[PDB]
RNA sequence: CCAGAGGGCGCCCGUGAUUUUUUACUGUGACUAAAAAAGUGUGACCAAAGCAGUCAUUCGACUUGAAUUAGAAAGCAUGGGAU
RNA sequence: CAUCCAAAAUCGAGUAACAAUUGGAGGACAAGUCUGGUGCCAGCACCCGCGGUAAUUCCAGCUCCAAAAGCGUAUAUUAAUGC
RNA sequence: CCGGCGUCUUUUGACGAACAACUGCCCUAUCAGCCAGCGAUGGCCGUGUAGUGGACUGCCAUGGCGUUGACGGGAGCGGGGGAUUAGGGUUCGAUUCCGGAGAGGGAGCCUGAGAAAUAGCUACCACUUCUACGGAGGGCAGCAGGCGCGCAAAUUGCCCAAUGU
């Protein structure tokens, strides 16, 4: 089976990416995987997305512009903290200037930049550049 | 039984160096605890200068010519803790020994008759033999004959001219309070709220003037006065309000410009 | 802690279980203490039932609590 | 020498404690003492708290207590009825704590006849009052059952309370 | 025993000591500023690698941090003192375009000669070790001792001096 | 590959602790076989009884005779190879001499060209043979 | 030296809950020997170092300085409520 | 250690004999198109490899190189190791 | 007439002593079952101790621990900390400070507020020194120093001036 709903969506995003297709199909939906693509939307990352009801499960639908390169998952959730914000940054991604890896805190689902911003660290989620 | 104490293993509060020397006094055992003290010796050699060595401060001492408490000594080792006068009277010199702001102990300089003046917390009551009431404080001291109005954790001000307790002051509501050990010594502030956890330790919120409030264990409130135009008793050299320490380093640079 | 087994007259054994953590592989495990406690005759909790426990003076060899409550 | 510590014993896991370290003198049994009837004789050993405790052996006399009117008068121990711990013990008439007891009975006795000034608060007392019947039976033979409530092995004075209805009807039947 | 000094190097030798390149960028040094050997380059790579190490970790930092305010306040006003940076300089990223010669420039030995007090830094040395300079009023007699902005400008020579 | 789950801890440990006895960079550090076989017990020197001098062979790409000691270790009991390392000091060494013996180069393996030896002769009779060979010292028969 | 009115906080105890409620994690705060390390000040001639000293100018001044941070789990208090 | 060679009065370098050494120069690895001696011998060589009379590696001299009042050698341990 | 010292007993802060527990700790399964006659786990009543307690006697009950590695074996005084590493880590800790333990190997004991003390005592064992041989002693892992040992490590010096007791 699939033992993390992040990790089925973001690898068909990867690849049809890599493809250059314009839009692509998840098969699952979660509350979370909304927030996540919520975010690259207003970053312009993507075009727009739909969310489709069959009333079992919803199938998500997305408009790539193609300006995004990968979106991962970071898979066991790790614990970040306030100092290691730079950790995680440097380690992971290709720059600090572009780079935004997003994280999940009791206050919502943000970036590390908002994330300092606010003061509070927390478990971490996906990535993206 | 422990006969001998190493410099480092010795409070630094005494301001000891790592070199020279190898052993620091360990006190006779008396009001005061072995880390909140300060020994007679410390004080006298290091700090006043009436004394360049050792077998000076033995030489002063026990010939007598020190008092604390008001009492004349011929004690070489004493503590000396926190609200006791020592009167040189030679000098004609009272110091009062505080906490200052930063960890430091304050002495601080004190008219005649304030040096009369001393303040105890109460730790326990109890009543003992005759039916006789006994507030029993954490310099020792037994106070016969409380007020019946006496708490835990409250101060009773005592005469030391002559020996008794003129009325109290309670830990009760907002009132001018200090702090004794915990790293936030010397730093004053009224008593914002009581917190009380039972079984175990009860947390006090107190808040200094110009806010910037914080957290202190019950144990370390030492009560001052009703308020801080009622003070009884002299402050250190700061007022009991810290600064950052950006406006240290900045001050620092400013006064060495001179 | 829980009920391990009710076994022993104004007796039972209780099982904390919490969880350790190692840096290295930044990962948990789980690492119970099976200990002995002296039930008092007022209360009979059951297997699998979850007890609060006290800190009293010794009072056999092994037992050092008493049971406040049950859950 | 004689110690109490648990580095000689099994722990819960079957397995065996290892030393490191020779044996206090703050851990630190001594030999028991034997409390029996016969002359008082006593041996004070001292302590470490800087002070004597006292080896009762052979104490024939104890400070007896009626219950429930708040008295005591001494009266002399004469057997042994009964104890828990073991029937070894009753035959040789040791004396430790919770071993019922017999007693001269005498003095309690003497006091409740006095249980014209006097004469009327003897009838007030009178008034308000009852006794056991399984009591008052013995205490007119002049013999009572007791119970001996201070360790006399390490105080080396023996002292006891009498026993009153619902106790004394369980230790009547155990015999 | 009871011995509570401290013992500290304030000099190793870089890795792979048979590169060529190290070897030119060296004896460069050495010999142009009349340094006895190469133990002397090495000293002031390892305190000025130092610098650098705080410098990058504040660097890093979110302003208003308090790493970040003190200690970065702290490692710009020794740069201004010795006269290594100007104040103009402010950034934390000027201390990192710190390099090796920036150093030895304003040791007391290359100091003497550009002041215009000795021939040649080798001559400067001299000077120095034979009692007959000092730095303002004080006689040093070390060549590693690293002269103030303010205080370049009172060398003069010693009071002991027969060329003074 | 691996487990990446959150209590997933032990089996990496376990894991770890099985396949370091599959390093010999592992057991050649904790197991004490390898101390008790090596002849000066692990120590940075020995010193021995000279024995008697024997000639030595060499291997096949490279004919020469090669000078070697035959001395036993006053420490254990044992017997043991060396290769006098300089030119024409054969002399300044002599039957029943005391004699230093250290390792040389790699220790786990024999030198090129002389089979089973891994030991050179530093010092005979704690004089640097060193010094007798370019010429400052003169052996002591004292 | 206010009858009545609802009261409003503080204190202690008694009673009541259809099922009260916790924890990891995180922010902040308490509570925690020195030496050692990171670090602030300072021309021990510099330097490893040290916690000293420095100034007028005398029959002392600086309210002289000797800052500050980190220091595994585990335990403590209180916000947050996504996972 | 420091301060000094008179304050009236007190020493002293020119081969500045007050004279720097320990390991290297085929490759890895900074430095020999050298000269003599030896000739698969003697020996060198961590490893790759040198020596069978034509040796850039041996045994000597000169020359140059690296570090320097320190420099080689042995063993253990850490980095090198994402072995 | 007053002052300064000194002491008995009672009282409780301090300086410490003695117990207990929450959490953490190297390798090994070609060490998987361990524990109860003679206490293993618990209950009941006593005994003992300064005190709590299977610490111990008697009686009664049949429990306790284990692949989340018990039990056994090997290596090792523990920690603060050292070395090395960009990071994560890797490795060391006999040794100045703190805690524990020991004084040739073992056991027993007195005195004292505190000791199971060892430049205190008693005994045995392994050593070892004197004796007109009837007896009497010795314990450096305190400082120097000597012998032995091993690759390996200082003067039978001066001083209580300093720092402490």
């Amino acid at each position: 089976t699939m033992m993390s709903v992040l990790a089925n969506a973001l690898r068909c995003i990867a690849s049809a990416e890599r493809r250059g297709k314009r839009q692509v199909l998840i098969r699952p939906s979660s509350k979370v995987v909304v927030k996540f693509l919520q975010v690259m939307q207003k970053h312009g990352y993507i075009g727009e997305f739909e969310i489709i009801d069959d009333h079992r499960a919803g199938k998500i639908v997305v408009n790539l512009n193609g300006r995004l390169n990968k979106c991962g998952a970071i898979c066991p959730r790790f614990d970040c903290t306030t100092p290691d914000f730079e950790k995680w940054v440097k380690n992971i991604l290709p720059s600090r200037q572009f780079g935004f890896v997003v994280l999940t805190t009791s206050l919502g689902i943000m970036d590390h930049e908002e994330a300092r911003a606010r003061n509070t660290g927390g478990k971490v989620l996906g990535f993206f550049y | 039984t422990k006969k001998h104490l190493k410099r480092l293993y010795a409070p630094k509060d005494w301001m000891l160096s790592k070199l020279t020397g190898v052993f620091a006094p360990r006190p006779r055992a008396g009001p005061h605890k072995l880390r909140e003290c300060m020994t007679l010796m410390i004080i006298i050699r290091n700090r006043l200068k009436y004394a360049l060595n050792a077998a000076e401060a033995q030489m002063i001492l026990r010939q007598g010519l020190v008092c604390v408490d008001g009492k004349p000594r011929k004690d070489t080792k004493y503590p000396v803790g926190f609200m006791d006068v020592v009167e040189i009277p030679r000098t004609g010199d009272r110091f009062r020994i505080l906490y200052d702001v930063k960890g430091r102990f304050a002495l601080v300089k004190v008219g005649e008759a304030e040096g009369n003046i001393k303040l105890l917390k109460v730790e326990n009551v109890y009543t003992s033999t005759g039916r006789i009431p006994v507030a029993m404080t954490h310099d020792g001291h037994r106070i016969r004959y409380p007020d019946p109005r006496t708490h835990r954790g409250d101060t009773l001000v005592y005469n030391l001219k002559e020996k008794k307790v003129v009325d109290l002051i309670k830990s009760s509501n907002g009132k001018v309070v200090m702090v004794t050990g915990g790293a936030n010594r010397g730093r004053i502030g009224e008593i914002m709220s009581i917190e009380r956890h039972p079984g175990a330790f009860d947390i006090a919120r107190l808040k200094d003037a110009a806010g910037h409030e914080f957290a202190t264990r019950a144990s370390n409130i030492f009560v001052i006065g009703k308020d801080m135009q009622s003070v009884p008793v002299t402050l250190p050299k700061q007022q009991g309000l810290r600064i950052n320490v950006i406006q240290e380093r900045e001050e620092k640079l400013i006064a060495a410009e001179a | 802690g829980v009920v391990h087994s009710t076994k022993m007259k104004r007796s039972i054994v209780i099982r904390r279980d919490y969880l350790h953590f190692i840096r290295k592989y930044q990962r948990y495990q789980k690492r119970h203490r099976s200990l002995t406690v002296h039930c008092s005759p007022c209360f009979d909790p059951k297997p699998g039932d979850e007890v609060i426990v006290g800190q009293c003076r010794p009072l056999s060899k092994t037992i050092r609590y008493n049971v406040l409550e049950v859950v | 020498g004689i110690v109490r510590s648990r580095l000689h014993k099994r722990k819960i896991t079957g397995g065996k404690t290892k030393i490191h370290r020779k044996r206090m003198k703050a851990e630190l049994g001594r030999l028991p003492a034997h409390t029996k009837l016969g002359a008082r004789r006593v041996s004070p050993v001292r302590a470490r708290g800087g002070n004597f405790k006292l080896r009762g052996l052979r104490l024939d006399t104890g400070n007896f207590a009626w219950s429930t009117e708040a008295i005591a008068q001494r009266a002399r121990i004469l057997d042994v009825v009964y104890n828990a711990t073991s029937n070894e013990l009753v035959r040789t008439k040791t004396l430790v704590k919770n071993c019922i007891v017999v007693v001269d009975a005498a003095p309690f006795k003497l006091w409740y006849a006095k249980h014209d000034e006097l004469k009327r608060k003897w009838m007030l007392r009178r008034e308000n009052h009852k006794i056991e019947k399984a009591v008052a039976d013995q205490l007119k033979e002049g013999r009572l059952l007791a119970r001996i409530t201070s360790r006399p092995g390490q105080t080396a004075r023996a002292d006891g309370a009498l026993l009153e209805g619902a106790e004394l009807q369980f230790y009547l039947k155990k015999l | 025993m009871r011995n509570y000094n401290n013992f500290n190097r304030v000099w190793k030798a870089p890795r792979r000591p048979f590169e060529k390149e190290r070897l030119d960028r060296e004896m460069k040094l050495c010999g142009q500023y009349g340094l006895r050997c190469k133990r002397e380059i090495w000293r002031v790579n390892m305190t000025l690698s130092k610098m650098r190490r705080t410098a990058r970790l504040l660097l890093t930092l979110p302003e208003n941090h308090p790493r970040r305010q003190l200690e970065g306040s702290a490692i710009m006003r020794r740069c201004h003192d010795y006269g290594f940076l100007e104040e103009e300089k402010d950034k934390l990223d000027y201390v990192l375009s710190l390099t090796v010669p920036d150093i030895l420039e304003r040791r007391l030995q290359t100091v003497v000669f550009k002041h215009g007090l000795a021939k040649s830094v080798h001559h400067a040395r001299v000077l120095i070790l034979q009692r007959h300079i000092a730095v303002a009023k004080q006689i040093v007699t070390i060549p590693s001792f690293i002269v103030r902005v303010s205080s370049e400008h009172h060398i003069a020579f010693a009071d002991a001096s027969p060329f003074g | 590959t691996k487990a990446n789950g959150q209590h997933a801890a032990r089996k990496l440990v376990r894991l770890r602790r099985k396949n370091r006895w599959a390093d010999k960079g592992w057991k050649k550090s904790h197991t004490f076989v390898a101390q008790k076989a090596n002849p000066f017990g692990g120590s940075s020197h020995a010193k021995g009884i000279v024995l008697e001098k024997i000639g030595v062979g060499a291997k096949q790409p490279n004919s020469a005779i090669r000078k070697c000691v035959r001395v036993q270790l006053i420490k254990n009991d044992k017997k043991i190879i060396a290769f006098v390392p300089n030119d024409g000091c054969l002399h300044f060494i002599e039957e029943n001499d005391e004699v230093l013996v250290s390792g040389f180069g790699r220790s786990g393996h024999a030198v090129g060209d002389i089979p089973g030896v891994r030991f050179k002769i530093v010092k005979v009779s704690n004089v640097g043979l060193y010094a007798l060979y370019r010429q400052k010292k003169e052996k002591p028969r004292n």
